[PDB]
């Protein structure tokens, strides 16, 4: 299976520099070009970076003479060095291989990787319960973290049917906000434990909350 | 640079198409179900596609042109669609097109939350109302503390459209501090949506 | 009406030792009038592989007629691909001059490499 496991990402200091790295595996590496793209908050993709095959290399307008790209084919490694960032660095980054005709010839992405370049400190969330009140409602407000991302999942992922997972909002305080909700049968309030499992990976931290009636 | 449209709507079971232009290099186009997500390439390099991408995806490129069509859209198709070209200058992106599958109405279902007690010790009251599988997009939820309408204390979120049943949901937080919390008794969310014929409130009195 | 530009879709082209490299260039205008032509490098010492105006290049076919009026692809096929034939590939539109035609504009250039 084709792979592309990124990593170097994470909180950033403005004006400082960061080297991002994407793992590749399960392909011939040296035939293919290698890409980073990325996407800030509430934007689409934007082209960042591309070294192909034979190590030419291209920019996007937004990074031209801060980011360097470069490739270890002995490796089966891309790099991505970004100097003297700033808030419009912030996104979601994700490695992406092509065959050799740019943007146009992606066929395989990784699955992205969180860079925030904020003189905030990191926070780990507080979980609180949105207790059921025949179809009833519940869930887990994820309150007060930095920064993105958190993961929720309920019952360890055997429950799925019917969940939503709202997208965070940021707060005043700097910090972000997200409610886990999910409906299931009234009748089952009574026997069923509901539990949602929290992942703050930034701050180091996982909750558990069992969620119950009144 | 790469023009396509904002937006696209089509029936399930229909056929829908989505145009880009300005570039005569090779096209792809990658599916993004929700923002931050892995984009999951439907095809590339001009008109192929991925053997794990099903048969109702295919594309046409000609002149300076390229145009995706699906046939027979499913649920979960929808998504924003990203156009992306090298244009033999530079590599880029389109702003994406957003489909909408397109279905009958459904009220929302509505659920009002007290603050937890764990929260409201830490000096906080998140009041929480959801707003739970409704078509079309179009809602609108309003405050109520002992009948007063609230402004500026309140975010809302919503859901990308739900990719088996096409439904969204929403949530609107009305965030007080516990001193504040604790001068008024009825907290109420309305609602409105066509699916109603007139507004839903759903309350409860801090306490009880 | 725009200016003309020479587009090269393809950055890199991966050929087995012996096959065809099909090497894609478009041009978006038919003026200024003068011919294409392909070099492998583009320093002073690039080295000439086709020119539409003259010359005998045995191992390379145009896939459009160049002769049609209205024709806009200037791509070739380069057969029998050794490793000699490792490079970059850069399609090149001359304008006319005196003494002579005068390069106008390159592509961005395509990568050969064997396999």
């Amino acid at each position: 299976a084709v792979t592309l496991d990124e990593s170097g990402g994470g909180l950033q200091t403005p004006g400082g520099a960061l080297s991002l790295v994407c793992k590749a595996s399960g392909f011939i590496f040296s035939d293919y070009g290698m890409n980073w793209v990325r996407q800030a908050p509430g934007k689409g993709l934007e082209f960042v970076a591309q070294i192909t095959s034979g190590s030419r290399t291209y920019y996007g307008a937004a990074v031209k003479g801060r980011a360097t790209i470069s490739r270890d084919n002995r490796q089966s490694t891309v790099k991505l060095q970004l100097n003297n960032l700033r808030a419009e660095d912030t996104g979601i980054y994700f490695c992406a291989r092509d065959f050799g005709s740019g943007v146009g010839s992606i066929d395989a992405w990784g699955n992205g990787t969180e860079v925030i370049v904020s003189s905030a400190s990191t926070k780990g969330p507080s979980v609180f319960p949105l207790a059921p009140s025949g179809t009833a409602a519940l869930g887990c407000l994820v309150k007060d973290y930095f920064p993105e991302p958190v993961t929720v999942s309920w019952n360890s992922g055997a429950l799925t049917s019917g969940v939503h997972t709202f997208p965070a909002v940021l707060q005043s305080s700097g910090l972000y906000s997200l409610s886990s909700v999910v409906t299931v049968p009234s009748s089952s309030l009574g026997t069923q434990t509901y539990i949602c499992n929290v992942n703050h990976k930034p701050s180091n931290t996982k909750v558990d909350k069992k969620v119950e009636p009144k | 640079a790469l023009t396509q449209p904002a937006s696209v709507s089509a029936n399930l079971g229909g056929t829908v198409k989505i145009t880009c232009s300005g570039s005569r290099g090779r096209y792809g186009w990658y599916q993004q179900r929700s923002p931050g997500s892995a984009p999951v390439t439907v095809i590339y390099r001009d008109n192929q596609r991925p053997s794990n991408i099903p048969s109702r995806f295919s594309s046409s490129t000609s002149g300076s042109t390229s145009t995706l069509t699906i046939t027979g859209v499913q649920a979960d198709d929808e998504s924003v669609y990203f156009c992306g070209s090298y244009d033999g200058s530079i590599d880029i992106f389109g702003a994406g097109t957003t489909l909408t599958v397109l279905r009958t109405v459904a009220a929302p279902s509505v659920f009002i939350f007290p603050p937890s007690d764990e929260q409201l010790k830490s000096g906080t009251a998140s009041v929480v109302c959801l707003l739970n599988n409704f078509y079309p997009r179009e809602a609108k939820v309003q405050w109520k503390v002992d009948n007063a309408l609230q402004s500026g204390n309140s975010q809302e979120s919503v859901t990308e459209q739900d990719s088996k049943d096409s439904t969204y949901s929403l949530s609107s937080t009305l965030t007080l501090s516990k001193a504040d919390y604790e001068k008024h008794k009825v907290y109420a969310c309305e609602v409105t949506h066509q699916g109603l014929s007139s507004p839903v409130t759903k309350s409860f009195n801090r306490g009880e | 009406e725009e200016e003309l530009q020479v587009i090269q879709p393809d950055k890199s082209v991966l050929v087995a030792a012996g096959e065809t490299a099909t090497l894609r260039c478009t041009a978006t205008s038919l003026i200024p009038v003068g011919p294409i032509q392909w070099f492998r490098g583009a320093g002073p010492g690039r080295e000439l592989i086709y020119n539409q105006k003259e010359g005998h290049f045995p191992r390379v076919t145009t896939v459009s007629d160049l002769t049609k009026r209205n024709n806009m692809d200037f791509s070739i096929r380069i057969g029998a691909i050794t490793p000699a034939d490792a490079g970059t590939y850069y399609c090149v539109k001359f304008r006319k001059g005196s003494p002579d035609d005068v390069e106008f504009k390159s592509g961005a250039g395509t990568e050969l490499s064997v396999r």
